[PDB]
């Protein structure tokens, strides 16, 4: 069902809005160091 | 040493989670409060001089 | 969508009022930045406004 | 002379090590960031409304 | 070294996937915003001077 992908694909994107959230934290952490 | 930088990351990660104020907002919350104190006090320094 | 539009204009109204605080008493320059900042919020209001009419 | 010169090598080399370790953090951080930014723009491309076999 | 260029390709491949703005569009989004700020502010600098 094509309608079901719309939910799962958006589910995958919730992983990086947090993962990329970690990447900025590391970069700022290195700057403070 | 690793303790100190571990603390650095906790505080920094919180900052992106809750951004600090922009300088633009900083300029007014002092600039407006000056009259928010003076304007009220300008009324007071006129009302109650 | 209606609720989101109302919130956006309230922030613009607050920034509008904030510029309505700035431009008085000779400081048009800080109004420029505030209005310059306000323009980013104005754009969002227009896009949502027409969608609400279309969705009706 | 031998003991002093060899110590200079260690002092010079030790400084160069921690400098390298500092850069490793930055390059890895940029990499993990760069890989992440790609796939949002790819998953968005799947759902981008571009008439390119977009699901929408 | 290969890390650095590996990063170069990721960013560049994203650019063709999502093209950056053309200079023509760049010219107006500043050129129009000047009056989008001045024209509104020209109304304001007339409305609220």
């Amino acid at each position: 069902a094509p309608e079901d992908l719309l939910e799962r694909l958006l589910g995958e994107m919730e992983l990086e809005l947090i993962e990329l959230r970690r990447a900025l934290a590391q970069t700022i952490a290195t700057f403070k160091s | 040493e690793r303790i100190e930088t571990k603390i650095l990351e906790l505080e920094a990660e919180r900052e992106l989670l809750n951004p600090p104020p922009s300088p633009l907002d900083k300029k007014f919350e002092q600039w407006e409060e000056q009259q928010a104190v003076e304007a009220t006090l300008a009324a007071m320094k006129a009302r109650r001089s | 969508t209606e609720r989101q539009r109302d919130a956006q204009q309230l922030i613009a109204q607050r920034w509008y009022e904030k510029a309505q605080a700035a431009l008085d008493r000779g400081n048009e320059q800080l109004a420029r930045e505030a209005l310059g900042q306000r323009q980013s919020y104005q754009s969002h209001t227009e896009a949502l406004g027409k969608s609400l009419g279309e969705q009706r | 002379a031998l003991v002093e010169q060899v110590r200079g090598q260690l002092q010079k080399l030790e400084r160069k090590y921690l400098e390298l370790k500092s850069q490793k953090n930055l390059y890895l951080a940029r990499l993990k960031s760069a890989i992440a930014a790609q796939k949002i723009e790819e998953i968005a491309g799947n759902l981008d409304n571009a008439s390119a076999s977009s699901l929408f």
